[PDB]
């Protein structure tokens, strides 16, 4: 390979624009290069933020399984917009209230969890009785030590 | 006792005997499956015999069958806690396991490298019998990580599709 | 799969596609097939309905009115069949396509054990390299010389030739080996 | 441990219905009777737990099981929608599939009782919380509604699938290993409860309608999925709600989570990581 | 066809009974369990020490 | 092995006292397991305890002597402060080993005495947390180049800080 | 060790003295030789280090490092076979007495007793991996990435000479076994933390941290492969071994002085892990790979525990011997494709189904499997980084969670997926790399069945 | 209407004002497109099926990519305001973040150490 | 319901489950015969039982062992041991409930 | 063993008796354990009225 | 589940074909055109089609959907995709 063929620098000139998106393999009023904000971005074109679930799945492509094809500019991001990392394909729920729905779902299970911990549901009955001082010597009683003599009632 | 520990040993032996000739040229000449399947069915019918023992004395040994290294007042070693819990479902699982295999020897033909599957199988059951048989926690780690990659690997068998990878 | 799409895309293949998948949603929402049957009838008749229009500004507006109309009762789990994208079976056996090209590289012990698919092979690819030039030559002299260009392929015209670029179509592997 | 055993035992039920695929059913299954178990981690009553692992066993087998031999049968196609009248075509694994879903509910002598019953009385016998008590009952509700909608839209309806007929449930390694697990859902708990060391002290004196909540709150839900799966049969154009997605997607936890987390990640990881 | 048996159980098992007896048991510690689990009114093997029963409950 | 460093209390059995008019599989398994694996079992160690008998050979321990400890070292004499370092080092392992034999002890009593364990485990317990405080205040805050010269400041400081305790009326 | 540094001075002879085509045979059955005769010295019956001169001495965290390189020369040799096997035969013969050196020079340096025979072979051993990374690399940024791997360690070594030089001054002798028992406690002043810094930021540069590694995937993605395995291998360690072994001398200095290198590398180790997680290069890859696992390691020594030392030493040897076979996995597609990029081959495991167990072996050493030297060391560097504070664990996890991410994306995006049918150079396999991947695993599986050799000086 | 876009749940084809345009400036424009597409899809084809073709298909986009994302990057890097600020917060601010989190806890250690008091009733290996 | 009482209206006189001994326990009882055990600590210890399970009604318990380890198979052999154990047990959640409402009409006598 | 087109198939007498043969297991299993041990719908105890119970068992004094 | 052949998939498709009511059970051939020769919209091909593909278990796409106008072309379809003759 060589330069012209190679990315470069900000176009900043028609013709250039041109001659950049020819060697891109792009229309050139489709062709968009990134904002000069001051980055690595040079004549690299942007491309629209869409996955690759929403490419056709029933056109043979070149590079199937990453639905391209053999020119096809890459877009920037294709390390993460693959089949196997992430999909913006659409949904027939919107992205704002299926985010209002869970979590207000989630909220109002830890309210309810909290309504239940303030208001137990403990059966009529009091605690359990266990004779030899609540078992003061089969749970590390030091037995030279003396116990503490509690005891139950009939 | 010896009938004890020696059941316990030989069913973790009988379930590596297919995983060592797996790694021979015997795979051809017999029918891989039914051998792993028999493995199965014997190693359940003497899991069985622990089973009864604890259910009439409920002893719950504990055994440290190899001493693997020290590090400053930390014996590593392998060691197996066989209580209820551990043998109740080794048993279980080994049930569950026969059948599954019968299955998946009528399901999965159609399959060129369904030894491959019968194999994994295999080890999946060996990392959940150290896990569940574990008396370390390094060991119960062992078990653990063991199940994790045998589920990477077998749920994405077919390794074609972007889904089951994911 | 096999045939391209166009660019323009017209009408009639826009109100077809939406017509399939709304009958197939309305199939998921109607399990049961008399129930199917009744609202796919009434489907047809809301499309029979504005079929004759002469109105492209009003057909467009009919069309965009329904597709919004359709995704407010988009199935959340439509039919899908298996061996289709979005489905079970899909790339299931993609694992066991192995190309033609493989064979190449076999020893003269495995091919020893197939010898008769080899010597059909053999003049497969001789057949191969004597229909490419052609086909090439094919291709270059029936240029649009216009510009533009579609993903047609056109066929042989003469005898002894092949339709050009089929190398891939051919021989591409079985989906259920 | 109560809690968010509780929480999933909720919401994998409500989840698995409206869902289409078996497996996914089933998946959803597992993992509320394992909320369940976790719900039972959250009282001083883990042998319990263990008695409930021991008997999901040979449910979940069976049912996948039955499942498999339902879809290799036919080809790859696993969807209820399209399966039809097993009850006929299928006497076999129609049978033992719907042994296993009625041992999967609490039926009184089918391994599903031996553990579930304790479960039940167990949790309304102690005084944790009472959010997790409703839930779980109306969690075991909607595995009766589930499972009953299996046996509606698999076992009873008329056939959907394709018209060539090439079912074989004739070959030894398909009908023995099911029949093993149905011997062990009807025979195992029974034999394991009677054999194991008592442990896990069990409370017992408690009024009628704790008893049988379980029975009565698995039958009302078999009911209520039983008219409410008739109610399709009927003519009538049945809309989306705002219910009914939140089941048959999961919540969105999925389509929200696992499309933003790894974008700020992967987008962190690209730039202020690398290109930074 | 028990042949599947002498070369797969009984082998395996006499090479594990040996490690069992003349490596694992003769080391201190290596098998451990519970005891037995005594009950009154029942003779002890090792010395014939006879535990008694539980006074009368009502 | 040696009963006194590890110590097994005896393994009391009841007597079987069956009810039933019935069979137990247990037992003639274990008469079947017995005449089939511990008979050729114990033959062929026979074999092999006779063979080795036939030429019998020894082994010894290798007691070491002890040497001028590091209090008696000047400092900057590397030969004496190396074999100072080295029966440090030495003794180090062997406290490693003993700590080790004690876990080993405790263990071994929590599962034989197991649901009734935190009353009559109490002993190796105790010889447990002591042997504990000793290496605490033995060898615990050095690091990976611990050595004589630092566990002697370590026991500096801490007797320092013992004779400003005990000052105190 | 003379007995091993002789025969390997030997090796050289046989190069340039055998047929051309009865030399790499020769030359590698006898580094094999060389391999096996490097076992005597794991002959410690004693708790007494093994010292067998002046010069030499050999201790049990010289003695891994020792056997490591003085196997994986026979593993360099055969994966340098394919390329420049239709150059001519002296620049093989070359090549070959470039490896052989970097073999004496390296034994030397884990051998040594005084700091100074350390310093001047540690960078002696910049001669050979410079000559090969840019007389033998096949692209044209191999001349600044070897500009950068020189003056990184130059600039951070000539204070490591200025500080040497001063300790001899003011003790008289440089030796460790001395140092050892003749260290005064610092007075805590800027005189001494600059001392610290010299001793240290030489060998940190080497291993490397975080704010410094430019170098070391600019080397990995351009040198060869034997170049790649030995810079992943055993150059990274020759900077953990050197904080050990002087860090002795540095107390109490150590306490406060490694705030920040502790931070760095854990912050920058989440840095790399992620950055591993996207990444067209997959040669870069396992360089940022190596650059999040040589942090523990500085966390780890700067830390200055037993357990801590202990699985530095763990993790050095199997993050070495994972890494160079990793590096030869890549190679292995490198060499019929000739592009680095992982996403063009991505749908093996058809025509490579052995390989891609090998591939998985790799990565499963990578990623924490706990039977496994990797997972022992990266446990017990955890343990004492959380005894040191709990709130490192956060940050440790994060790195286990992206760190088995990225190993099975590059496992999935490479074997996994639809065959690229466009690649009829997809040549079955080699003996040779088959066996090179089997070389580097076997060790692995063994040193698991016995890693009380692997420890270091504290176990 | 009742569907909200996001930069994540994008719009179908099937909602856009566009794709039902029928205009005569968008179809030359979507015809080049094709044009250009199939042009080198026909490319694509003739190296593909090329009988001696022995070697595999370079793709030039795949390393304008590469080299977009490796090289070309400190070339077109100019330092600005929302570059250097950003950089100073990402590489400096988590390390004082950490440091202030640890030091703190050692601290404390130290200090209930020193104290005489801190339970580490079995901590023996560490 | 018991829980109607105290969470919706009448609350502050129906019992806490903890502090159920609130009052003294001879307030109303001019003479007290304090709960027995059968069950010696070292009958109950020898016997292997667990913390939980070695309450007052812990002989039975030891009778259903016998069995259960005796007649072994014959699984089935003492149900009857089996309800001796559960009816001890009732009874003693019946006086756990007793204890719960003597002290709920004891917090009435307040009022 | 062949497939049938649109119509139903012929019926082995295998499957058929198998599965007749595991639900009429069930079905006994559960009519045998259910008619023993019916203690699901209420056990061998009561759940005694506690409100109806005296205070002089309860030692109460106005 | 044994495989399907040319005349078994004529026989099926003109099975499915005969059922219409709209094309009666003559009038009809192999290489009958459904326009021309029939009288038969868009609409209905579409739905011929989803009849194709419920009856096969299988999809096909609406761009192949479209140029599907004769049941010879439905026939050359699925026997192309399901690789049938051999
Ligand atoms: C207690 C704690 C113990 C630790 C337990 C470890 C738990 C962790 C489990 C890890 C799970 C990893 C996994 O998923 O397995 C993947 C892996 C996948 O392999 P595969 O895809 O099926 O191979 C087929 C090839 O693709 C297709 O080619 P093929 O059909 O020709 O292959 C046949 C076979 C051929 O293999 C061989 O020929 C073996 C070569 C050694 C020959 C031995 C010579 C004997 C003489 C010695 C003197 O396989 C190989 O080629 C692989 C060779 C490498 C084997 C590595 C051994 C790892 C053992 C780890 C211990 O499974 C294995 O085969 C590895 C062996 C099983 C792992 C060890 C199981 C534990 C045994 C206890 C020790
Ligand atoms: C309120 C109640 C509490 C709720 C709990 C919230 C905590 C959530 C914990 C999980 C967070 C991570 C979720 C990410 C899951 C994921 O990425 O894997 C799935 C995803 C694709 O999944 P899918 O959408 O199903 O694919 C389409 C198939 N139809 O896979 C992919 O394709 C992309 C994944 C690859 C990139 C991985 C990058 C790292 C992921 C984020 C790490 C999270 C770190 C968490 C740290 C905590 C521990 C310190
Ligand atoms: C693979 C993981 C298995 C780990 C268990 C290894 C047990 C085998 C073994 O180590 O045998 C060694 C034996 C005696 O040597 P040794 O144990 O070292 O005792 C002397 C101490 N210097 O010397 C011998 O090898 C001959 C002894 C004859 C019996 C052969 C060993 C049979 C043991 C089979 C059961 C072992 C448990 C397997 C559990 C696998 C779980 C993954």
């Amino acid at each position: 390979m060589t330069k012209d063929m190679l990315p470069g620098s900000y176009p900043r000139t028609p013709e250039e624009r041109a001659a950049a998106a020819k060697k891109y393999n792009m229309r050139v009023e489709d062709y968009e290069p990134y904002p000069d904000d001051g980055m690595g971005y040079g004549d690299y074109p942007m491309l629209p933020n869409r996955s690759q679930h929403e490419r056709d799945p029933w056109y043979q492509w070149d590079h199937s399984e990453l639905r391209m094809n053999w020119g096809e500019p890459i877009h920037w991001d294709l390390d993460m917009y693959i089949r196997n990392r992430v999909d913006t394909s659409p949904t027939p729920v919107s992205w704002d209230v299926m985010c209002k729905h869970l979590f207000g779902f989630v909220a109002f299970m830890v309210f309810m969890f909290w309504v239940g911990h303030v208001f137990p549901s403990y059966q009529p009955v009091g605690p359990k009785q266990y004779p030899y001082n609540n078992l003061y010597l089969e749970r590390g009683g030091d037995p030279t030590k003396e116990p503490e003599p509690v005891v139950h009632y009939d | 006792m010896n009938i004890f520990t020696t059941s316990i040993l030989l069913i973790f032996i009988l379930l590596l005997s297919p995983i060592l000739i797996s790694m021979s040229n015997l795979i051809k000449h017999i029918n891989f499956p039914l051998y792993t399947t028999t493995s199965i069915k014997f190693s359940f019918i003497i899991s069985l015999l622990p089973l009864l023992m604890f259910f009439h004395n409920n002893m719950e040994y504990m055994i440290t069958t190899w001493h693997w290294v020290t590090m400053n007042s930390m014996e590593l070693k392998m060691s197996f806690k066989t209580d209820f819990f551990s043998i109740l479902f080794t048993s279980v699982a080994l049930f569950v396991t026969w059948s599954i295999m019968q299955f998946s020897s009528w399901y999965m033909h159609s399959d060129p490298n369904i030894n491959r599957f019968i194999k994994y199988l295999t080890l999946f059951l060996i990392t959940m019998l150290i896990l569940t048989s574990a008396n370390n926690m390094f060991q119960l780690f062992i078990g653990w990580e063991g199940v994790g990659i045998m589920s990477f690997l077998l749920i994405g068998w077919w390794y074609g599709r972007t889904d089951a990878n994911t | 799969a096999f045939c391209a799409p166009p660019a323009y895309l017209t009408h009639q293949q826009k109100v077809l596609r939406l017509y399939k998948r709304a009958l197939r949603h309305l199939e998921s929402w109607c399990i049961h097939r008399d129930k199917y049957r009744y609202f796919a009838c009434l489907m047809r008749a809301r499309f029979e309905e504005h079929k004759n229009e002469k109105d492209m500004m009003r057909a467009t507006q009919l069309l965009r009115e329904a597709e919004e109309e359709f995704w407010q009762n988009q199935h959340p789990q439509p039919y899908i069949f298996p061996d289709s994208p979005g489905g079970t079976s899909f790339e299931r056996y993609e694992c066991y396509k192995v190309p033609e090209w493989c064979l190449d590289y076999w020893h003269p012990s495995e091919k020893a054990m197939y010898p008769d698919y080899f010597s059909k092979r053999e003049q497969w690819k001789k057949l191969r390299m004597e229909s490419w030039d052609r086909e090439v030559k094919q291709l270059q002299e029936e240029t649009s010389p216009d510009g533009i260009m579609t993903e047609a392929l056109p066929p042989a015209r003469r005898e002894g030739d092949l339709p050009p670029l089929w190398w891939h179509i051919v021989t591409r592997p079985r989906e259920r080996p | 441990m109560l809690c968010l055993g509780a929480l999933t035992t909720l919401f994998t039920a409500i989840c698995a219905l409206t869902q289409n695929d078996i497996k996914k059913i089933i998946a959803f299954s597992t993992s509320s009777q394992l909320g369940l178990m976790m719900v039972t981690l959250g009282m001083n009553q883990p042998h319990l737990a263990f008695l409930h692992i021991c008997t999901h066993a040979f449910f979940k087998a069976m049912l996948f099981m039955c499942s498999g031999s339902i879809i290799h049968s036919l080809a790859d196609e696993q969807d209820i929608r399209k399966m039809g009248n097993i009850t006929k075509i299928m006497p076999f694994t129609s049978s033992c599939l719907v042994i296993g879903s009625l041992a999967l509910t609490g039926m009184p002598f089918l391994t599903g009782f031996y553990s579930k019953d304790l479960i039940i009385e167990a949790i309304n016998t102690c005084n944790t919380n009472a959010w997790a008590l409703l839930i779980t009952l109306i969690a075991t509700s909607m595995t009766a509604m589930y499972s009953m909608r299996i046996i509606y839209f698999v076992t009873m309806t008329k056939p959907r699938f394709p018209p060539l007929i090439s079912i074989n449930e004739n070959d030894p390694d398909l009908m023995n290993p099911i029949k093993r697990l149905a011997f062990g859902s009807i025979f195992a708990g029974f034999v394991i409860s009677y054999n194991i060391p008592p442990t896990s002290i069990p409370v017992l004196t408690m009024p009628w309608f704790l008893k049988t909540t379980a029975l009565i709150i698995s039958v009302l839900g078999f009911l209520i999925a039983l008219e409410l799966n008739n109610l399709t049969m009927k003519l009538s154009m049945n809309k989306a709600n705002p219910y009914s997605s939140f089941s048959t997607l999961l919540g969105f936890f999925p389509s929200i989570i696992h499309r933003i987390t790894p974008m700020k990640s992967l987008n962190l990881s690209l730039k202020t990581s690398l290109t930074l | 066809s028990s042949l599947f048996a002498v070369s797969h159980v009984l082998i395996p098992m006499w090479f594990v009974h040996y490690y069992v007896k003349y490596h694992m048991a003769t080391k201190p510690y290596t098998i451990v369990s519970s005891k037995p689990r005594i009950f009154p009114g029942d003779t002890i093997l090792e010395t014939g020490e006879v535990i008694p029963p539980m006074r009368d409950f009502p | 092995w040696d009963k006194d460093v590890y110590p097994e209390p005896p393994s009391r059995t009841p007597a079987p006292s069956p009810q039933t008019s019935l069979p137990n599989p247990i037992t003639y398994l274990t008469k079947a397991y017995d005449l089939v694996v511990d008979w050729p079992v114990t033959l062929v160690r026979e074999f092999i305890e006779r063979q080795h008998a036939k030429n019998r050979t020894y082994y010894y321990h290798r007691q070491y002597r002890r040497v001028p400890d590091i209090t008696e070292c000047k400092e900057g004499d590397v030969l004496c402060i190396y074999e100072a370092e080295m029966q440090w080092r030495r003794d180090f392992k062997v406290d490693q080993e003993i700590m080790n034999i004690i876990q080993e002890r405790l263990k071994a009593c929590q599962q034989r005495e197991g649901e009734n364990y935190q009353q009559n485990c109490a002993k190796e317990l105790e010889q447990f947390t002591k042997v504990t405080k000793a290496y605490q205040d033995r060898y615990l805050d050095l690091g990976a180049y611990y050595s004589a010269r630092k566990c002697l400041a370590k026991q500096k400081q801490r007797m320092l800080e013992e004779r400003k305790a005990a000052r105190q009326e | 060790m003379l007995k091993i540094i002789l025969p390997s001075l030997m090796l050289l002879p046989l190069t340039w003295l055998s047929s051309p085509k009865k030399t790499w045979t020769n030359v590698t059955s006898y580094s094999f030789l060389i391999s096996l005769t490097s076992l005597t010295l794991l002959w410690q019956t004693d708790e007494n280090y093994k010292n067998f001169s002046n010069m030499f001495s050999s201790d049990p965290l010289s003695t891994p490092l020792i056997i490591l390189t003085a196997w994986l020369l026979p593993l360099m040799l055969m994966a340098s076979q394919n390329h420049l096997k239709k150059d001519n035969n002296v620049l093989q013969k070359l090549y070959i007495s470039m490896l052989i050196s970097l073999q004496i020079l390296l034994i030397m340096t884990f051998s040594a007793t005084e700091l100074i025979m350390f310093y001047i072979l540690f960078e002696a051993t910049l001669i050979p991996t410079l000559i090969i990374i840019t007389r033998w690399g096949n692209q044209t940024e191999r001349l600044n990435a070897g500009i950068y791997f020189l003056f990184y360690t130059l600039i951070g070594s000539i204070p490591l000479l200025i500080a040497l030089i001063l300790i001899q001054n003011h003790v008289g002798t440089l030796n460790l076994m001395i140092l050892s028992f003749t260290t005064h406690t610092l007075d805590a002043s800027w005189s001494n933390n600059l001392l610290w810094l010299a001793c240290m930021m030489a060998f940190l540069i080497k291993m490397p941290l975080y704010g410094v590694h430019l170098w070391l995937p600019k080397a990995h993605v351009e040198a060869p492969i034997a170049g790649s395995m030995i810079l992943a291998a055993i150059l990274l360690k020759l900077g953990s071994y050197g904080m050990i072994r002087i860090s002795i001398i540095l107390d109490p200095l150590t306490k406060y002085m490694a705030y920040p290198f502790i931070l760095l590398s854990l912050w920058g180790m989440i840095m790399t892990s992620s950055i591993c997680l996207r990444q067209t290069d997959l040669k870069s890859l396992i360089a940022y790979s190596s650059v999040s696992h040589m942090a523990l390691v500085i966390a780890s020594i700067m830390i200055q525990t037993p357990w801590s030392f202990m699985g530095a030493t763990m993790l050095m040897i199997a993050h070495g011997l994972t890494s160079s076979l990793l590096f030869c996995l890549a190679n292995s597609n490198y060499e019929r494709i000739h592009s680095r990029t992982m996403i063009m081959a991505r749908g093996l495991q058809m025509v490579f189904p052995l390989m891609a167990t090998w591939w998985l072996m790799a990565s499963l050493a990578n990623l924490a499997l706990p039977p496994s030297i990797n997972l022992m060391g990266e446990l017990f560097i955890t343990m004492s980084l959380f005894s040191w504070s709990n709130f490192t664990i956060i940050l440790m996890g994060i790195n286990i969670i992206i760190t088995g991410m990225y190993s099975m994306y590059m496992i999935i995006t490479t074997q996994r997926g639809k065959l690229t049918n466009h690649m009829i150079n997809l040549q079955p396999s080699h003996t040779r790399e088959l066996t090179l991947m089997a070389l580097h695993m076997i060790p692995l599986i063994l040193l698991t069945t016995s890693p009380k050799l692997i420890t270091g000086l504290t176990m | 209407s009742k569907y909200k876009p996001a930069p994540l749940a994008t719009l179908p084809s099937t909602l856009d004002p566009a794709e039902y345009d029928v205009s005569p400036e968008t179809r030359r424009a979507q015809v080049e497109r094709l044009s250009i597409r199939a042009r080198l899809k026909r490319e694509y084809l003739l190296q593909y099926n090329d009988p001696k073709r022995v070697s595999h298909i370079e793709d030039p986009a795949l390393i304008r990519w590469t080299y977009a994302r490796s090289a070309n990057i400190y070339p077109n890097f100019r330092p600005t305001p929302k570059n250097s600020l950003l950089g100073a917060v990402a590489g400096f601010g988590p390390l004082i973040f950490w440091y202030y989190v640890f030091k703190t806890d050692r601290d404390r250690k130290e200090r209930l150490i020193q104290e005489g008091k801190l339970d580490r009733k079995f901590n023996i290996s560490y | 319901a018991h829980l109607t009482r105290r969470y919706l209206w009448d609350a502050s006189v129906e019992p806490d489950p903890e502090k159920i001994p609130s009052f003294p326990p001879d307030l109303g009882f001019p003479e007290r015969k304090e709960r027995v055990m059968v069950a010696t600590q070292q009958e109950m210890m020898d016997a292997q039982l667990t913390l939980q399970q070695r309450d007052y009604c812990a002989h039975y318990l030891i009778r259903l062992l016998k069995c259960k380890r005796d007649s072994f198979p014959n699984f089935l052999a003492c149900k009857h041991e089996q309800h001796d154990w559960d009816y001890c047990e009732h009874l003693d959640y019946v006086k756990r409930m007793k204890e719960f409402e003597r002290e709920r009409r004891l917090l009435q006598r307040k009022k | 063993i062949q497939p049938r087109y649109r119509e139903f198939p012929q019926l082995t007498r295998s499957q058929v008796i198998q599965g007749e043969f595991l639900s009429s297991l069930m079905w006994f299993w559960i009519l045998w354990r259910f008619w023993h041990d019916s203690d699901a719908v209420l056990g061998h105890f009561s759940y005694p009225d506690p409100s109806q119970w005296t205070d002089e068992e309860l030692g109460i004094p106005p | 589940a044994p495989p399907l052949t040319l005349d078994g998939i004529k026989d099926r498709v003109l099975y499915v074909l005969k059922l219409y009511d709209k094309i009666d059970p003559e009038k009809l051939s192999v290489n009958s055109h459904f326009m021309k020769d029939l009288g038969l919209d868009s609409l209905d091909q579409v739905e011929i089609i989803m009849a194709m593909e419920d009856e096969f278990g299988f999809e096909i796409p609406d761009i192949d959907a479209e140029k599907l106008m004769c049941p010879q072309e439905i026939v050359d379809y699925i026997a192309d995709k399901k690789d049938v003759y051999e």
